[PDB]
């Protein structure tokens, strides 16, 4: 019976939130009564299982959202913008410093919110990409943190603002539609390597409009990708092939295993290249074990018409560049680790990794994590040997 | 310093004082901060800082005749503030890890940034962590949310346990929880600190006058009676039945830190010469012997049993405290010989040189003359220093 009355207090609360929001100031003694009221029930149905979400956004929009964009629109006020937006953070506050609360992200995410509405030049700015960061890092499901990041970051190449959005799609609640990447997409760009990588994307993520020429147009891609690999003197790929993996990724789901599977294909080319040119940027090999992990994991999942792994659906040729592929990349991971040794429960936080891409050159637990979830996958291209005199760590199977 | 923090510096001074001109100075500090956060610390602009937002707090306060309206908003915007301070310096500087146990809100995780200069000396990073943890404690107090600010506290006392403010905020805590006892020992603790915060001498004596004056005859729970009792001796009062009532005192207090620390500072203070102070040494020194004689015969009797020394850290600790008053353990050192013999031993051969107090003693300055951390050897030359002068 108490749900009845909590549910029927904070819809009044919102409503008359939403009504006197319009006629008064923003310093309102009202409206901040309501706000502190709101938040109070709020809790109480957070408290609660449920998706919730439709309640905070409610809360968020007539409670802190509208009075801000009308406060905006008054040439009355003597009070600084960004003490305003500090007095609502702390306010929000309360919700991340109450214990059990369910949803972090989205109060970082809000809060993040206010730093991006200050004006330019004031320093508590900085802390919008952080905060969006933190909701990542609480959960990686919120495409708009994606997306804002990679709106908001300075010091950002276009691969990693690519991977940003690419990412906003990828996630399970995603920036509405997609049509902001798309834009992206029809700009230029200045060099030739980003120019390649804008292609494969498009290539990537076009619908089966043009079914020939899409199959040309991907075969001139992957000859303009290997005449770039071999040409360029040196420089770290593991950014253009994380960003070529998650938009693959994205083309899975967004359309069908077959889609994905041209782009597992391309893919895989240019991995087979880079590593027969044997030159060892440190940071390629912890995507190309990203690379194998994921695609290993589709090629695992049933199709849709059931009855068969999408791995069975595959030519001949197909699985032996997979399995070319496969023996490159565990060849250099034992060439790494001899004498690095196995590091157990490493626990290292992927959000760092997934934000910013590949730039670090790894560390050894890092490594460790990844190595172990490879060998996790329901079918496994490698696995570690029981006891080993010197080499051999992982070692092939399931070919 | 260089020019451009000198610059900056000129600038900072230009700002106005005032209610309203506050936030200007605040954002003001925040720049500094981020632009040297080393040399920041170094002149303690965290104490700047929360000296701008407390003016405002209590400016703002007093200005609307105590309205609880006004005083929730200006709390939530210090919050703010103060949040964003916190956040502002992790953003660009590697601040180390203090505890998984710390408040992400003002941490967040190091997955988050980017390029941060490295830290150069790390007392800035904990005096500067402690006082930030000290004083969201103190935002917390305000909006009466006593578990948090709680948490808040004994964090900020963990991270630095020299400023006496902890300590005293503790108290605080302690007296709104009407526990009035831990609210003593944490006074005292800030009273004799290695900052020293003086003001807590007041909330001492705020205490000591409701209990001193309680009928001591009357039944009651132990610890008021030490209460009462403590009180009686701080004010030079006569203890009514002294003798029965000092012992049950003491072989409590052979147990409780909570009762050994404050009587120390009382006994500190009272050490001197006159027609009462003598009554109330006399009163302490039966107390004190009494819990000496207590403790001695239960680690004794842990010794025998065979426990582990590392099993009884804090009762070897509070040995320690015991045995920072000679003067007052004199003329039952015959009597105790044995037993700090057999100790002595158990101490000399073992575990490994060093006792984990964690009630941060060595930041306790109140008649001490013990070189910290506790020493495994050292306690049984102490002990054997009580012993010997006879």
């Amino acid at each position: 019976q108490k749900s009845d009355e909590v549910t029927e207090k904070f819809k009044r609360y919102c409503n008359q939130l939403e009504k006197y929001g319009q006629t008064e100031n923003v310093h309102s003694p009202v409206m901040a009564m309501l706000r502190r009221k709101g938040r109070k029930q709020l809790i109480e149905i957070m408290k609660r299982d449920g998706d919730c979400t439709s309640s905070i956004n409610k809360l968020w929009i007539v409670g802190y959202y509208h009075p801000f964009q009308f406060f905006i629109r008054d040439k009355e006020k003597n009070m600084a913008i960004a003490v305003l937006l500090t007095m609502f953070c702390g306010e929000l506050q309360e919700m991340l410093s109450l214990p059990d609360d369910k949803y972090p992200a989205l109060w970082n995410m809000y809060i993040g919110d206010f730093h991006r509405y200050m004006p330019d030049e004031e320093i508590q700015k900085c802390l919008a990409v952080g905060y969006y960061s933190r909701a990542i890092d609480l959960d990686p499901n919120q495409g708009r943190a994606f997306h804002v990041l990679a709106g908001l970051r300075a010091d950002l190449n276009v691969a990693q603002k690519l991977r940003l959005m690419i990412l906003g799609q990828l996630a399970d609640a995603p920036y509405k539609k997609g049509t902001e990447l798309l834009e992206y997409l029809k700009f230029p760009q200045k060099e030739s390597t980003d120019k390649l990588m804008v292609d494969f994307v498009i290539w990537a993520l076009n619908e089966k409009s043009k079914r020939m020429d899409y199959q040309m147009t991907g075969i001139k891609i992957v000859n303009e990708f290997k005449a770039e690999i071999e040409q360029k003197l040196e420089f770290d790929w593991s950014l253009i092939m994380s960003t070529c993996r998650l938009a693959s990724k994205l083309a899975m789901k967004k359309f069908g295993f077959q889609q994905f599977y041209n782009c597992f294909d391309t893919i895989s080319t240019l991995y087979i290249t880079i590593y027969s040119r044997t030159i060892s940027s440190k940071c390629l090999l912890a995507e190309a074990i990203s690379w194998i992990s994921d695609s290993a994991e589709i090629l695992g999942h049933l199709d849709e018409q059931k009855n068969e792994p999408h791995f069975q659906k595959l030519s001949v040729f197909a699985k032996t560049k997979w399995n070319e592929l496969n023996d490159l990349v565990m060849n250099h991971i034992n060439s790494v680790f001899t004498s690095m040794s196995l590091t157990i429960n490493p626990s290292i936080s992927m959000t760092s990794f997934l934000l910013n891409g590949p730039i670090s050159e790894p560390n050894v637990e890092f490594l460790s994590q990844l190595i172990n979830y490879l060998v996790s996958v329901e079918f496994p291209p490698m696995e570690i040997i029981h006891d080993r005199e010197e080499s051999g760590p992982l070692l092939r199977r399931i070919n | 310093m260089s020019d451009e923090w000198e610059q900056l510096t000129v600038e900072l001074r230009k700002i106005p004082r005032g209610t309203e001109a506050a936030p200007q100075y605040l954002r003001h500090l925040m720049k500094m901060f981020v632009a040297d956060f080393e040399t920041a610390v170094s002149k303690r602009f965290d104490v700047k800082f929360w000296n701008k937002l407390k003016s405002m707090m209590d400016e703002i306060t007093k200005a609307m005749e105590n309205d609880r309206l006004v005083n929730h908003n200006v709390q939530n915007l210090a919050i703010g503030f103060l949040t964003d301070l916190s956040l502002l310096v992790h953003y660009h500087y590697e601040i180390p890890n203090y505890g998984n146990d710390i408040s992400k809100q003002l941490t967040w995780t190091p997955d988050v940034f980017l390029n941060r200069k490295p830290i150069k000396s790390k007392k800035n990073s904990r005096v500067f962590m402690a006082y930030v943890l000290l004083r969201m404690g103190d935002l917390m107090r305000y909006k009466e949310n006593y578990p948090k600010a709680q948490e808040y506290y004994e964090q900020s006392c963990r991270i630095n346990p020299a400023d006496g403010a902890v300590w005293n905020q503790l108290g605080l805590i302690s007296s709104l929880g009407a526990k009035n006892l831990e609210s003593v020992y944490f006074h005292t603790r800030a009273l004799h600190a290695t900052m020293e915060f003086p003001t807590a001498s007041g909330g001492l004596t705020n205490i000591f006058k409701n209990f001193a004056n309680r009928d001591i005859s009357r039944p009651m729970p132990i610890k008021d009676l030490y209460l009462s009792c403590l009180g009686r001796i701080h004010f030079l009062l006569e203890i009514e039945d002294s003798s029965v009532h000092l012992q049950k005192i003491g072989e409590e207090a052979a147990t409780s830190k909570e009762m050994i620390v404050p009587l120390m500072s009382v006994y500190k203070h009272l050490e001197d010469g006159t027609e009462l102070e003598q009554r109330a040494v006399e009163y302490v020194k039966t107390i004190w012997c009494t819990a000496y004689r207590s403790l001695l015969k239960t680690l004794d009797d842990y010794k025998e049993e065979s426990k582990k020394l590392a099993d009884v850290p804090h009762l070897l600790h509070i040995l320690a405290l015991l045995l920072c008053a000679p003067k007052l353990l004199r003329g039952i050192e015959d009597q105790t010989e044995d037993e700090v013999t057999s100790i002595c031993e158990w101490l000399l051969c073992a575990c490994d040189e060093k006792i984990k107090d964690s009630d941060a003693f060595g930041y306790f300055h109140c008649l001490q003359r013990i070189q910290y951390p506790l020493t495994r050897t050292q306690l049984a030359q102490k002990l054997v220093e009580i012993e010997d002068e006879d």
